[PDB]
């Protein structure tokens, strides 16, 4: 569409124009009416901030959670992983049985959190959950071909990502770059969102670097590496 | 299929027997967005309320009411307007499910 | 602008805030000498219009929640699900359809489209989807790179036309029932599981453990009726699930925490109950009767 | 001091074995919250297995060991008198999976 | 209303409330406020209720709001009640009718 609403003063003046001649120059009456109507107009302006807060390319927070709930990919998932816990390691080091967080960790969770006491790793950084939803809208439509899987991987990981092999029931992918800790920890959730046909096992390159070999779009000596598909353990501990 | 006449009034209401059901339709014009909207009541109960009249799609598809398709058409795909809907430049049509099936098969 | 649509949701301006800034607008107009007490002519007007502004905020919250499957309800919930072309079943509740839209965990998000469309098929009482995506046959007997479907009810034609369009070519299917399907002349045999029901006889011994001597245990008939409901519900034991002491001790104690399960006994009817485990194969299922369930309290 | 040894029983289409830390923190929060074991409530296998199997339906409890800090964990029952009450610490709960 | 001579000015409220339940054809209230058991078998500091007819649920909930905690009840039929979760067990006497 286009601009839904207008400035409140435009609407209120449009209405003040309808006043009677005998009141056209009553500054106290007109200013009282303006005071009372300018708030209704201002209150309702807050609604045109309900228009692009759900834009998948820009949504954040609860607006992104609601889109995730529409697309059927919640923010958090069960895993076989020791999520980092917010807390102090008794200074230098303490024996304990947990691992700790330090003000910059997507694995933010307190030991008392409900989506932590039952092993739900919850995705907090919007830039990664947005990518997961942009990939999930491919599982939605069942676009399992390479032309679509490569496009999904570009959004998840970057322009260097690629899909390598198509064995019997086993497909390898690579980000094409060293991953950071946040991306490594979220990796199991990425293979739950990628468009890979059920009954076919997704794998991952070891070094997350571009694959080598012969052909047109590949990597040579500098930049490439020998393939090695490994199990990301997206659904199992084993 | 049938054509449903629209009067030159910003709010109008009528009743028609669709698939042997008494369907009451209420059209009202929203000046702020310059668009027509419809509420539909099946046998006295409002099943659809506040839907935007848009050309070229089945307006009743999401609801599974079982009363066929209700759709708007125009020669060059113009959008419905206060002036252009009552003039017959945009026509409201009801199509029965069997007719839709026969056309789809043909 | 902390109010309105915020990263935490829709933040609502309090009525007191509305009234206070109405009063600020009126002080800026009439001067500091104005009277605005809640019982004066100007105070009453301020209250009325503060209420109207707050009701506009209420509308804003309604409009925001009309796009959250957790708050949307009715035909608007149906339109929301129309983004993924899910459909509500007959008599399905908003809570159930909402859980289907959201895909609450499910621990494996894919195969959710197939699972939900199967459930939507008319007549399908119980449905379940399995997959063997490794290069080895799993302990349940599913060959590698295979999709298995278990379904009770529904016509084979609709079931198979759905399963064919949800499972890609080049992926097999493990099952006991075969359905021949045709599209454009191409001829796929879709194998599904129609689990064979084994009438199970179940006899349970329980001890009473009142919570802080809080309230005493219920009656034997009530506990047996609860267990029959639990085992006949949508969370009934699946195919290939052997009857064990653990399963029933997990069901009884959850249904009635003040009761300790001591000894479970199972058998295939009409055979006498005995020691578990009762082994069901992957094509078999446990089927229960109200009469067969028996519960006894022991000292 | 409390110690639970469990066997994972994952239904085919379900989450994997939940992590030991998550299992420990879930038991800790539920034993520390309003539904904590009250005074004069003997620590016993019934209570802990009930709690664990209610939290994690895909887990079977093999055994419970209980004692007082620093005393070595002992087979239940852990007798508490009507005036004595059990206390717990997050770092004093240990969960492990048995094969 | 007047509490015509009863010899127990308290307990008349409970007696009246019991008789006011639907279906209660006969009712009576007994007490042993002494520290020793009476020859009738009522333990010390005990309030007993005898009643014929009326639903157990309503009878027990009514007796509960008249008999205070810390006071026992002697009877042959036990009914389990609940207010706010604090389930109690209220014992009353359902007389056995012996034809004569």
């Amino acid at each position: 569409m286009s601009n839904l609403c207008a400035d409140p003063e435009a609407l209120v003046e449009a209405r003040i124009d309808e006043v009677l001649t005998q009141y056209r120059e009553s500054p106290y009456l007109l200013n009282l009416i303006r005071a009372y109507l300018s708030k209704l107009a201002e209150t309702s302006m807050s609604y045109c901030d309900m228009v692009e807060k759900f834009d998948l390319d820009t949504a954040v927070g609860d607006q992104l959670t609601i889109i995730g709930r529409i697309l059927g990919f919640p923010r958090c998932h069960c895993v076989c992983d020791t999520i980092p816990v917010v807390g102090y390691d008794c200074g230098g080091s303490y024996a304990g049985s947990y691992q700790l967080a330090g003000y910059c960790e997507p694995g933010s969770s307190w030991i008392h959190c409900s989506p932590y006491g039952n092993s739900e790793l919850c995705v907090d950084e919007d830039e990664i959950y947005r990518s997961l939803l942009k990939a999930r809208r491919y599982q939605m439509l069942g676009l399992y071909d390479i032309e679509s899987l490569h496009e999904a991987l570009q959004i998840v990981w970057g322009e260097d990502a690629m899909v390598a092999e198509t064995k019997v029931g086993q497909v390898v992918v690579t980000p094409g770059r060293s991953l950071t800790a946040t991306e490594t920890r979220y990796l199991p959730i990425v293979f739950r969102a990628l468009p890979i046909a059920p009954g076919i096992k997704g794998m991952i390159h070891i070094d997350q670097g571009p694959i080598a070999g012969y052909g047109d779009g590949w990597a040579g000596y500098c930049g490439g590496d020998w393939l090695c598909p490994v199990d990301p353990h997206a659904y199992t501990c084993s | 299929m049938i054509e449903l006449e629209v009067l030159d009034e910003s709010k109008q209401k009528f009743s028609v027997i669709l698939n042997d059901r008494r369907v009451t339709i209420e059209l009202w014009y929203n000046t702020t967005n310059d668009r027509w909207s419809f509420s539909l009541a099946l046998d006295g109960d409002n099943v659809v309320t506040g839907r935007r009249l848009v050309t070229g799609v089945d307006l009743l598809a999401p609801f599974g009411l079982g009363i066929g398709a209700l759709f708007l058409l125009s020669e060059n795909g113009e959008p419905p307007t206060r002036a252009n809907l009552p003039l017959g430049l945009v026509k409201l049509y009801h199509a029965t499910q069997e007719e839709i099936d026969a056309a789809i098969s043909a | 602008m902390t109010y309105g649509v915020q990263p935490t949701g829709y933040v609502k301006k309090p009525l007191a805030v509305h009234l206070a800034e109405i009063e600020a607008s009126m002080v800026d107009l009439f001067g500091p000498g104005v009277i605005q007490t809640e019982q004066s002519p100007l105070g009453q007007l301020n209250g009325l219009y503060a209420d109207l502004s707050y009701d506009l905020d209420e509308r804003g919250e309604d409009l925001y929640q009309s796009f959250d499957p957790e708050q949307a309800e009715g035909s608007r919930l149906d339109i929301l699900a129309r983004y993924r072309l899910l459909s509500r079943r007959a008599g399905e509740s908003d809570e159930s359809f909402r859980r289907a839209i959201t895909n609450v965990d499910r621990a494996r998000i894919d195969l959710s489209d197939l699972s939900t469309a199967l459930s939507a098929i008319n007549g399908v009482s119980w449905s379940r989807v399995y997959v063997n995506e490794d290069a080895t046959t799993d302990a349940d007997g599913i060959p590698p790179n295979t999709v298995s479907v278990a379904v009770i009810g529904g016509d084979d034609d609709e079931v198979a036309q759905l399963v064919r369009r949800y499972v890609v070519p080049g992926v097999g299917m493990y099952g006991n029932t075969t359905i021949e399907t045709t599209i454009g002349g191409f001829c796929r045999r879709i194998r599904v599981i129609r689990p064979v029901l084994i009438p199970t006889s179940v006899e349970i011994d329980v001890q009473s453990r009142p919570l802080k001597n809080g309230c005493p245990p219920p009656s034997v008939n009530a506990m047996a009726a609860g267990l029959y409901t639990e085992l006949t519900g949508p969370d009934r034991p699946g195919n290939g699930e052997d009857g064990t002491v653990y399963l029933f001790r997990k069901i009884m104690e959850r249904l009635y925490p003040n009761v300790e399960v001591v000894d479970v006994r199972l058998s295939q009817a009409p055979a006498a109950p005995t020691t578990p485990p009762l082994v069901m194969s992957f094509f078999q299922m446990m089927s229960f009767n109200a009469d067969d369930i028996l519960v006894e309290i022991v000292p």
